[PDB]
């Protein structure tokens, strides 16, 4: 277990291609803790009177000598550039401590803002349903359907959220993937885990991922649909992207 | 080498042309080669018949795959046009002739308004080179002529 | 993946011969068509074409006219219902599918024109399931287009309009012209010198309500002067550009870019090209009797001057490829957004051989372009593998051999010393006694850097695109007897030491009716995630009811994804 400090929270775009930094005061000797709430980030490119969809999300993490962080990123196909948008709460093992100010099981039809600000934790039971998080509200979608249309789902969730009531207390972090990985009677952190392009109907499908979670396992999901483009017009190798940022699981003592 | 500056057969510096379409496409790529050959244009109704007269048919574009990518999609293009035309002498026989234009491009994805500016200048292309091989055939129809 | 089909059915007011279908993708289907002589200017064809995987009756209609006004075709297939579409769709609360499609075209005198290209669908993917005989989609979306005209020898007067059926589910990007006017007029013999005007008014609307628009008004006003002689014609040509653009719907793409649009800008350039020819001749007799051998040097200069044009926003212009003959061609891009500057000459020779018959049998072609002065059109992103900018960097080539009446052969190169090899290639030798015996030879070449200066940013990246093209083809043609034949294609990539398509067909034809068998082995996808391509195996099995002629050949060597063409 620990008890990470609060420094700061950003959502911002990125100063140059494909790096954004961000400035906080900082300690000799401490661990810094990013939470990436946005870590994905679909832009839209123009190449010779073409818009391309382009997932671009971040890879690695530096911290830059006891003065900030900043965070580096890639686009899914490695050819063009752009200024993303990425969110999250930066903090410090080694003075505010982040207050579990929610804690509920709730039934989320599809979609739903979360009731107060924060970084939302969440452990369901359920493999025909992926949830993610774009900021704002959390999304469930039906993974198990292959389509273009954006078909939603619901799901039953113990929901809490931090935000700077208990001290905000993890114990592991987890790299997601498309294998399963057991996490144990634990929350995981709600955020989209990547993009997906795809050959379907007749278009260049691009949906977002999201996480499942059937029993403990946790692993990429389908999620909510970006747009459709039509083959017609362009072709596009399929991606199917996960972010190597690692997501925080808490105990289930909230 | 015993090279020498070379000396549309003088026989067919008049002629009438007949297309269906005058104000076609193809027809005026023909007019403005038959221009700059020193060759005058009468009109289709003239009084005098002692004028050979060319005569315009049917135009064929076929464009079809000829290369494809390690997916199987289409890679290269070629489009080929094919131009019929007749030429009759008067008191002779009917000299038919023909042009053949072959043209590859590779297939680039564009918005469909600035790709179909792009096929409408190289349709354009094709009727210049085909209208420059009807002229290039006018001194082999003198010479069947001339049994 | 393994595929077949099995078709049977054909090639005063009654029931037609129907035709059925099965195949392994979408089951029994079975068209039962219908024709009424309702006037002598009016006639309709229904249709019922029964599809079993969708479970319902597709009623296709059909009704040709010729009114006063004009002749067209109008069409209506009607789904009342569709189960596959169910399953696939949820969203949608109903489950009909309908297409109308309206044709119309009207000569008024005989220099009036009216068009029309009417086209409805119900959903997004009414295009992707059906086979539809009428219809037409542009980037995907339905069009709607106008059309009237005024055409005499030396006068053009066009005004048109075209229209997207855009739903909420597509996303993708597409101007179109709401409306656009042109105009030509042309007046020979000013003295030595021609004449001739273009005009045209435009208003660009995207798709998506955050996309630039523009109002654009063209004129160019051009002169020549061409003088001819025996042996050689050089020609000069002065030509005015002038542009005006009005731009608005700027605040979406001004935020996230650092070149800003603007609302007015005005393009005037003006343009200046000198156009040279000759042609010498030697009697070749060297060779054989009675032969001519030409020689054709060709010089032409051109100048356009430079102006920035990184405020106007790219609606309708994309590059062009360019063969020998395009290395006299005075334009970069087509459209008239893009225009870049030229401070260049092109040289090049052409040598042809004539028979006793005056009849050509060789020619060979070899052509480049020396820049003084790079080629800039304000927004300059090409990737080139050297930073090369002036000088001699085009070459291309060209060859075409008659070697009989039955033998050909043909040859096209390019080299670019902006990327320091040759950039394409292709070749062709030929024998075909007659419509059904030939033997072909294919040769397509593509350097991975042309793909990468040419090809989306994407390609250079992807291994299905990167590593260009190398291809060689086998076509053959051979009759067993008065009602037999065979046909075969065999298609290799030597860069990837793999096949790319392989065709055999046979057919026996009779007096009463034809039979038909084919095998094709082709690519068809990528893995996307073992990083391999997918083949795709087919059989198909045709029967045709006559009535026709014909041995079947010309159309079994143009079934396959690389079609047999006359090169001869």
């Amino acid at each position: 277990l620990r008890a990470p400090s609060y420094c700061t929270s950003f959502n911002q775009r990125a100063q140059s291609n494909k790096t954004l930094t961000i400035n906080t005061p900082l300690t000799a000797g401490s661990q810094v803790v990013v939470a990436l709430t946005r870590p994905v980030e679909v832009i839209e490119v123009f190449d010779q009177t073409l818009v391309i969809p382009d997932p671009f999300y971040v890879t690695s993490v530096t911290r830059n000598g006891n003065s900030g962080i900043t965070l580096r990123g890639d686009d899914a196909y490695g050819a063009y550039s752009g200024l993303p948008q990425w969110a999250g709460v930066i903090m410090e093992v080694l003075a505010k401590l982040m207050t579990c100010r929610y804690a509920k099981r709730v039934r989320v039809n599809g979609s739903m803002a979360l009731p107060v600000s924060g970084v939302p934790f969440a452990r369901w039971d359920d493999g025909n349903v992926s949830v993610g998080f774009d900021g704002g509200s959390i999304i469930v979608r039906n993974a198990s359907y292959g389509g273009i249309d954006d078909v939603a789902a619901s799901v039953d969730m113990d929901l809490v959220i931090f935000n700077n009531n208990k001290p905000f207390v993890y114990d592991r972090t987890i790299n997601i993937g498309t294998s399963d990985q057991n996490i144990g009677n634990s929350l995981i952190q709600l955020s989209y885990t990547g993009a997906l392009i795809q050959n379907n109907g007749g278009y260049n499908h691009v949906r977002m991922n999201g996480i499942r979670m059937a029993g403990n396992n946790v692993r990429v999901a389908k999620n909510r649909v970006i747009g459709n483009y039509s083959r017609q017009q362009f072709q596009m190798p399929g991606k199917n992207i996960a972010v190597p940022t690692p997501l925080l699981v808490i105990p289930n003592m909230y | 080498c015993g090279w020498h500056l070379r000396d549309v057969p003088s026989t067919m510096k008049v002629m009438i042309l007949d297309s269906g379409d005058p104000n076609g496409p193809l027809s005026r790529a023909v007019r403005n080669q038959l221009r700059l050959n020193g060759v005058e244009l009468l009109d289709k109704e003239t009084t005098r018949k002692d004028v050979p007269s060319l005569r315009l048919g049917k135009v064929s574009i076929a464009k079809d795959t000829a290369s494809v990518f390690r997916n199987g999609q289409t890679a290269e293009y070629q489009m080929i046009m094919t131009v019929n035309a007749t030429v009759l002498i008067p008191g002779r026989d009917i000299y038919p002739i023909s042009a053949k234009v072959f043209r590859s491009f590779f297939d680039n994805p564009q918005m469909a308004l600035a790709k179909d500016n792009e096929q409408d200048m190289i349709v354009k292309e094709m009727y210049d080179r085909a209208a420059e091989q009807l002229i290039r055939k006018l001194p082999s129809i003198r010479a069947a002529d001339i049994r | 993946i393994w595929n077949a089909r099995f078709k049977v059915g054909p090639v005063r007011s009654g029931f037609l011969i129907p035709n059925a279908k099965y195949t392994t993708t979408n089951y029994f289907e079975f068209y039962l068509p219908y024709y009424w002589n309702i006037a002598p200017n009016m006639d309709a064809t229904i249709t019922p074409h029964y599809m079993h995987r969708r479970g319902n009756i597709m009623w296709e209609n059909e009704f040709r006219y010729l009114s006063q006004a004009g002749a067209g075709l109008m069409e209506l297939d009607y789904l009342p219902s569709d189960k596959v579409y169910e399953d696939e769709h949820p969203n949608d609360d109903s489950s009909r599918r309908w297409l109308f499609y309206w044709n119309h075209s009207g000569v008024m005198d005989q220099v009036w024109r009216f068009n029309v290209d009417y086209t409805k669908v119900s959903d997004p993917s009414y295009f992707n399931d059906f086979d539809n005989k009428y219809g037409s989609s542009t980037d995907g979306y339905a069009t709607q287009k106008f059309s009237v005209g005024y055409a005499v020898q030396n006068f053009n007067a066009t005004v048109s309009t075209k229209q997207f059926q855009v739903f909420s589910e597509q996303n993708t990007s597409s101007y179109s012209a709401e409306p656009q006017l042109d105009v030509n007029y042309y007046q020979n013999d000013v003295g030595p010198f021609d004449t001739r005007i273009y005009g045209q008014a435009v208003h660009f609307v995207n798709t998506r309500d955050d996309m630039p628009e523009a109002t654009r008004v063209h004129l160019e006003p051009t002169i020549n002067l061409p003088l001819s002689n025996n042996w050689g014609s050089i020609n000069t040509e002065a030509k005015f550009l002038a542009t005006h653009y009005q731009q608005t719907n700027l605040d979406w793409y001004n935020s996230r870019n650092t070149t800003k649009l603007d609302e007015s800008v005005n393009r005037v350039m003006p343009q200046f090209k000198v156009d040279g020819k000759m042609v010498f001749e030697r009697d070749m007799e060297m060779l054989a009797p009675g032969y001519t051998q030409t020689l054709e040097p060709r010089a032409q200069y051109l100048y356009v001057p430079y102006r920035d044009q990184s405020d106007i926003y790219n609606y309708d212009s994309s590059l062009l490829q360019s063969d020998y003959s395009g290395l006299f061609r005075d334009r970069t891009y087509g459209g008239l957004d893009r225009i870049a500057s030229a401070n260049q000459v092109t040289t090049g020779v052409t040598s042809r051989i004539y028979d006793d018959a005056a009849v050509e049998r060789f020619n060979i072609s070899v052509g480049q372009i020396y820049y003084f002065t790079e080629s800039r059109t304000g927004d300059d992103n090409i990737t080139w593998e050297n930073d090369d900018k002036t000088g001699s960097l085009v070459w291309a080539g060209d060859t075409y051999w008659r070697i009989s009446e039955r033998w050909g052969l043909r040859g096209g190169i390019q080299y670019d010393t902006r990327l320091d090899n040759v950039a394409t290639s292709n070749s062709s030798i030929e024998y075909r006694r007659d419509e059904d015996r030939l033997v072909q030879l294919n040769y397509h070449y593509a350097s991975p850097e042309y793909i990468q200066a040419t090809l989306p940013k994407y390609y250079s990246t992807a291994e299905q695109y990167k590593n260009g093209i190398s291809q060689v083809g086998a076509v053959a043609s051979r009759p067993i007897a008065d009602r037999w034949s065979i046909v075969g294609a065999y298609y290799y990539d030597t860069n990837a030491n793999k096949q790319a398509d392989s065709m055999l067909g046979v057919q026996y034809s009779s007096c009463c009716y034809a039979i038909r068998v084919g095998y094709e082995r082709k690519l068809n996808g990528w893995d996307n995630d073992k990083q391999h391509a997918v083949y795709d195996n087919a059989i198909g099995f045709n029967i045709e009811l006559r009535g026709n002629y014909g041995l079947g050949t010309q159309e079994m060597l143009r079934s396959n994804i690389l079609p047999y063409q006359n090169t001869l």
